[PDB]
RNA sequence: AGGACCGAACCGACUAAUGUUGAAAAAUUAGCGGAUGACUUGUGGCUGGGGGUGAAAGGCCAAUCAAACCGGGAGAUAGCU
RNA sequence: GCUCGCCGGAAGACCAAGGGUUCCUGUCCAACGUUAAUCGGGGCAGGGUGAGUCGACCCCUAAGGCGAGGCCGAAAGGCGUAGUCGAUGGGAAACAGGUUAAUAUUCCUGUACUUGGUGUUACUGCGAAGGGGGGACGGAGAAGGCUAUGUUGGCCGGGCGACGGUUGUCCCGGUUUAAGCGUGUAGGCUGGUUUUCCAGGCAAAUCCGGAAAAUCAAGGCUGAGGCGUGAUGACGAGGCACUACGGUGCUGAAGCAACAAAUGCCCUGCUUCCAGGAAAAGCCUCUAAGCAUCAGGUAACAUCAAAUCGUACCCCAAACCGACACAGGUGGUCAGGUAGAGAAUACCAAGGCGCUUGAGAGAACUCGGGUGAAGGAACUAGGCAAAAUGGUGCCGUAACUUCGGGAGAAGGCACGCUGAUAUGUAGGUGAGGUCCCUCGCGGAUGGAGCUGAAAUCAGUCGAAGAUACCAGCUGGCUGCAACUGUUUAUUAAAAACACAGCACUGUGCAAACACGAAAGUGGACGUAUACGGUGUGACGCCUGCCCGGUGCCGGAAGGUUAAU
């Protein structure tokens, strides 16, 4: 088992995009951006307690932030983690 | 024309980066004169 | 923006090519220089 | 056997190699193998300190018993096999209690001939046994120079140690380089004169037999510059020097033992 | 079988033309030599300045070499311009 | 969108290094693009990189680095043991179809495979930092069996054709299907089984090795491919139905054989020759100390786990290295049709491009080419350049020679197409049918069918039959260097260097010598048939005289002479 403060500082922020559409409506599976350091241990207990669906496998990857130029001054974005989580059938949030 | 300069990360990091220049007191001289001046890219690790 | 015209200057303020003027103008001073004696 | 290869090219046109249908010609011996890397001349500083060496064919070591102190147990020749490290031609014997060892093979040595050793060995080739219980006189190699040491002497290929005379305490063997030296009693020696006294008839052919042999070019000193060796320079063919070694050193003539420690046992030098 | 023969990849550079404020701080075009060997090449390592390495030209050692580069003595000295 | 052209062993496609969002969509033309710009690898915003099986991480080590102690060194520090790190190497397993604008061995569909933890059942000896095996591996040559893959025929679907003919020996397309499981082949290796004993494998050992017998003549190991399943699944030319007119849903015939054939597999093999051809872990056994009605191990079933990191895009290039959207440089993989020996070359298939200034005029002159009267090197330092020769088979070929060569010496003949030999030859491949055994992925047979050179005779056409690209100029005298090679990257490729060969000299091993204040290392895990230095530079005939000067070697009588 995972404690439970660990299990919450992981799920950040849903992620909405056309593909996610697709892959919610036909494939049953959420992309959800999650913790830089959270493995996918820790994001399926996770998807099982908050949001009390029977998740199947979690499959993740991190996109590397692009870089972009505020006026003349360059900077880089925050690079984050993307999830995959899966569900069988049962959903309705 | 085969140039000078044809890169390559691993002969980069193993001839002047961090951990070859902490290996000997040599190269921890040139780290202070980093430090020193106050270069912000100090090393050429990343 | 142009920066590197402050650069591209300092090419041959270091050169070593004797046959040709200044590192970069090929003459044939070398034939002149040869004969002149 | 020396055979005269046909100039079909002219790379062969002065070849004469060394055949000896004799030697093995499946793999050697596996448990008695080891990694002998190459080092090109270079010691551990990384400067080139013997020059002229480097590329060749890889070399596998073979592990040869120059010691030869399994005393006592009669052993059975197998075969002969080829040494790549060295001139001569090793033979594979197995002992009477199974254990086998590569020896340096002599002259009559061949498949199915007995070794022992010791005391009670017969004075036949191939016999090793403390030089006290030799005849004086007989062809004797691998010689001791300190007890147990293992086989110093008359290695290479053709090699034989003659015994002069004996004092009881000390033994003068007159060697190779017809050096006659004083050597304790008690160095184990071996009977018999190595078998490969031809090695010396083959001649190479061409360039690319001696560098793949890991002798490299050897570029001569009045070719060089005076920067490099004290020979160099002059316009065209001078020399007008004292020939030297490129570090500065009298060569042709010039004598340089100065070891000072092994001068008791020198009788008389070579000449 | 051959440091064999003819000839592509590959390695190289013998001749000529163009180019030479070039397309290119050494190349292109038509020819040219080796092309199973002393061959060639990817990856990593080793050898450092009066030192390395050199099938030896005083060549190569980051487009720099009869002594590399960077900083310091240093505002060297200059009866010279 | 229709044509034209270029590459097609690449100017196509996939990667590694390297780059770091250039990838996709929407949006704008300030600056960048050597022009315009609606376009972009440009600016702004959003989206996109999904792994038990791919690669990294991880186990193990090579060259080497660091280096507890240790040795040595004014200091800094140098070398180095046990160890530790270090891939370019060795170690477990995933394939076919489908999907997005951008991801695919990652996602979905279908079918698989591997390694650990735990539980249960059944059996009983487990057990190393140790022993042994295995990992384990040179170059070249030669086939044989295959396969990828291509050609032809059959089958299925479609068409009677812009201008003479075309229901035909007619024209176009397709004829695809993996991993895994089982069978066990073409081959290759090894005689097998049992028993007894042993100075070895530091101790020990049933294991390795060695020595005796008995018994049988067979087993075992490895192994491509084919075969059946996977798969009455997918795909499929096309048709049907809606069409955000871009496409999107539904449905779908034949789906075979012969020939040819790899540089890919058997093959880490076989044969052969010296230059004699990594290490260690995983893996398989052996025990030691201990455990010993346990701990464990083995076989079956069930269950859990396989984390983390990269996954876009370019990658022979506008995105890497070249200051540039640069005629340059950059390692690996795939490789079809015709002609062709061929990865050459010419035209093409799939695929990608027309090179980020165009439009005219048709001066001199410059650059890249084509042709040429007559002469044919008279030009010029010099046949520089240009021109010419070019392939296969056959005939024939001199001086000289180290007998190999020279030599493709030189110099000639034939080459297309059509028919006959022979309604395609010799040959290769080879079914049906017949017979015989172990009784199969068999053996003898047998020739259907397919493929198919080469030559002769006869006829024909052109000026020309190796008609295009491609593709040796030759000979005579001679200096130098024996030769293959190497060299001044970037004005010198040579007669220069090297070279095998020869000679002299040094060196007896703790060698000589070299790098190092030293320790230590190379030499060399080599031992005078070896190693170092110098000189000459195959081979043939040879290498004459001089030791006064210099150097080196030997000598110690006498003269001189340091510190003391």
């Amino acid at each position: 088992m995972i404690r439970e403060e660990r299990l919450l500082k992981v799920l950040r922020a849903p992620h909405v995009s056309e593909k996610a559409s697709t892959a919610m409506e036909k494939s049953n599976t959420i992309v959800l951006k999650v913790a830089k350091d959270a493995t996918k241990a820790e994001i399926k207990a996770a998807v099982q307690k908050l949001f009390e669906v029977e998740v199947e496998v979690v499959n993740t990857l991190v996109v590397k932030g692009k870089v972009k130029r505020h006026g003349q001054r360059i900077g880089r974005r925050s690079d984050w983690k993307k999830a995959y989580v899966t569900l069988k059938e049962g959903q309705n949030l | 024309m085969k140039r000078t300069f044809q890169p390559s990360v691993l002969k980069r990091n193993r001839s002047h980066g961090f951990r070859a220049r902490m290996a000997t007191k040599n190269g921890r001289q040139v780290l202070a004169r980093r430090r020193a001046k106050g270069r912000a890219r100090l090393t050429v690790s990343k | 923006m142009d920066i590197n015209w402050r650069h591209n200057q300092s090419t041959f303020y270091h050169f070593t090519s004797d046959h040709r003027i200044s590192g970069w103008k090929e003459t044939n001073a070398m034939y002149v220089a040869l004969n002149s004696q | 056997a020396v055979v005269k290869c046909k100039p079909t090219s002219p790379g062969r046109r002065h070849v004469v190699k060394v055949v000896n249908p004799e030697l093995h010609k499946g793999k050697p011996f596996a448990p008695l193998l080891e990694k002998n890397s190459k080092s090109g001349g270079r010691n551990n500083n990384g400067r080139i300190t013997t020059r002229h060496i480097g590329g060749g064919h890889k070399q596998a070591y073979r592990i040869v018993d120059f010691k030869r102190n399994k005393d006592g147990i009669p052993a059975v020749v197998e075969r002969l096999e080829y040494d790549p490290n060295r001139s001569a031609n090793i033979a594979l014997v197995l002992y009477k209690d199974g254990e086998r060892r590569y020896i340096l093979a002599p002259k009559g040595l061949k498949a199915g001939d007995q070794i022992q050793s010791g005391v009670d060995a017969a004075i036949k080739p191939g016999n090793t046994l403390p030089m006290r219980n030799i005849p004086v006189g007989s062809t004797v190699h691998n010689v001791e120079m300190k007890p147990g040491k293992g086989g110093q002497l008359a290695r290479s290929a053709g090699t034989y140690v003659q015994i002069v005379a004996r004092d009881g305490a000390y033994v003068t063997l007159r060697l190779r380089s017809g050096e006659m030296r004083k050597v304790e009693a008690d160095c184990r020696a071996t009977l018999g004169e190595v078998g490969n006294a031809e090695h010396m008839l083959r001649v190479l052919g061409k360039a690319g037999a001696a560098r793949w042999r890991g002798v490299r070019p050897t570029v001569r000193g009045t070719a060089m510059n005076p920067v490099d060796h004290p020979h160099g320079g002059g316009e065209g063919r001078n020399f007008g020097k004292h020939p030297v070694t490129p570090w500065g050193v009298q060569t042709k003539g010039k004598k340089t033992r100065s070891n000072k420690r092994t001068d008791k046992f020198i009788v008389r030098r070579r000449s």
